[PDB]
């Protein structure tokens, strides 16, 4: 029975880290509105990437 | 508020109407109503001196206005003469201001 070597695979993190936020995620968001606002100034959808 | 902006084809238009209330097809090639005219007083009869000024004074505002800037764009209107501005200009976007 023959044998050959396992391929190579590299891993590690993304270019810019890319994917490490929530960035655009609708149901996942963020706010920056005041203690006493509740206006998110964080319009975080999926319009733009 | 009589002067009145007046596009391109607005003006080709009404040189259309000229030209064919004249008598010449608009399409027996180029025809301008502006190349039947004299250029000097004194090489004009008296009936179409009026014409004769409209055109040096055409003529004058044409150079004016460089069009082959006039004073309406050098001295302040201009980013590359006018550092304030410019730098205003470079900040358009960047800016920012929430405090509730």
């Amino acid at each position: 029975q023959q044998a050959m070597p396992n391929r190579p695979n590299y891993i590690g993190f993304r270019d810019n880290f890319v994917g490490l936020m929530y960035y655009n995620s609708t149901g996942n968001m963020g706010v920056l509105a005041g203690q006493a606002s509740q206006l998110n100034a964080v319009v975080d959808l999926q319009d733009r990437n | 508020g009589l002067p009145d902006f007046t596009s391109q084809s607005m003006l080709q238009n009404f040189r259309n109407f000229i030209l064919e209330r004249s008598g010449i097809l608009p399409a027996t090639c180029c025809a301008l109503p502006s190349d039947f005219v004299p250029i000097k007083y004194r090489e004009c009869p008296p009936p179409l001196w009026g014409h004769c000024y409209l055109l040096q004074l055409a003529n004058y505002l044409a150079y004016h206005s460089d069009i082959m800037r006039c004073n309406l764009c050098t001295p302040h209107r201009s980013l590359v003469c006018n550092s304030q501005l410019l730098s205003e200009s470079q900040i358009i976007g960047t800016f920012e201001l929430q405090g509730p």
